[PDB]
This record gives C-alpha cells, structure tokens and sequence, in this order.
C-alpha cells in the first residue's frame, strides 16, 4: 500500500487486473492556478491520463459530469469543479472488459 | 529522442507531478503551466527499464522552473509515481560501476 495516510484527492481502488487482482490507487490534482478571475466562466476541464481506452474515456468524462452535478445539488457555495481544470490519473492494469 | 510509446506515458505523468508540486510549493511562479518546453532523453536504455529515466525527468524540469543549476555530479535514477512515491528500477550493479 503505497499511500497510508492517503493525502486529499488520492483514493484506493481495486481492480481485477490480467492476472490476479490488484490494489491501484486513483490520483488526481489541480493543474493551474484556480482563481484565474473572479468573474471568470469557462469550464473546468479535465484531462485524463493512464493509457487510457477509449471507453474509459467515455466513463471517465460521465464520472466527471456526475461529480458536477453533486456539488451544486449538495452545498453550492463551492464552486471548485466547474471553475478550475483538473489533472485524473488511472493506473493501467485493468483488462479492458 | 526516438521516444517508446510507454515513455511517452511516463512523460506525462513526470510532467503533471511537476506542475503540482510548483504550486504546492511557491505558488508565485507560474513557469510550468504557462509556457512551452522542448525535453529530450538520450536514446539507449532498453525498452523494459525505460520508465527508469523519470525521475531524473522532474528534477530536471524544477531546475528550469527556478533557474538554479543542479547540485553537481549527483547522478540519480529511479521511478516517478505521479503523487511523490519511488518504486524499485531494475539491473542495479550495472549503473553503479
């Protein structure tokens, strides 16, 4: 277990990998400065990296969108999603199905 | 510098470590996510320990962030996690001679 005390954003997942299964963890972080400007609208796109499928891609940016909507649904004073781009990194090793 | 595909991934993850840590570290400077950057690795490991070269990669990259040189003739080597661990690089007793 690489991580133990897993500081912010970083979480621990399983995967049932080409041989065995496998512990992974989910990385992320902030890729600029977030408060570019006060009044500033564009959205906060991701990237995501890890040798990453296609149809990952696809999951990967519904995730996303579901994310989005949580945070306004649950305590809308935060605006962190919508407002910054973000950097996700998923360890290969999964098979693809 | 005749890049391997898997290389290319490596890259990408030294370089979105890089970009964190700046802004974890001296938010002021903003040279990473604001510019371009030309990098080149030296053709020659083998492709099974190309990852290995990566931990040279992020210091290198830091260095041309603050501008400072190096610490001379500390030779490195290891393996870049994209949240700050190290993992174990392969065929040791060669490099040291």
């Amino acid at each position: 277990r690489m991580y133990d005390v897993t500081p912010p954003g970083v979480v621990m997942g399983l995967a049932w990998t080409a041989m065995g299964g496998s512990t992974l963890f989910v990385e992320t972080s902030l890729r600029r400065p977030q408060d570019k400007d006060a009044k500033g609208d564009k959205d906060g796109s991701l990237e995501v990296t890890g040798q990453l499928g296609e149809v990952m891609k696809e999951s990967a940016r519904i995730a996303y969108t579901f994310a989005r909507a949580f945070l306004m649904q649950h305590a809308p004073a935060n605006d962190y999603l919508v407002t910054s781009h973000i950097h996700l990194h998923v360890p290969e090793g999964a098979t693809p199905k | 510098g005749q890049l391997g595909e898997v290389m290319k991934e490596s890259a990408r993850i030294a370089y979105t470590f890089a970009r964190a840590f700046l802004m974890q570290h001296a938010p002021a400077n903003d040279y990473l996510v604001t510019s371009h950057i030309h990098l080149h690795v030296p053709e020659g490991a083998t492709p099974k320990d190309g990852p290995s070269a990566g931990c040279t990669i992020v210091t290198a990259l830091l260095s041309l962030a603050m501008g400072r040189p190096v610490r001379q003739n500390l030779a490195m080597t290891g393996e870049v996690s994209l949240t700050g661990k190290i993992l174990p690089v392969g065929g040791i007793k060669e490099k040291t001679i």
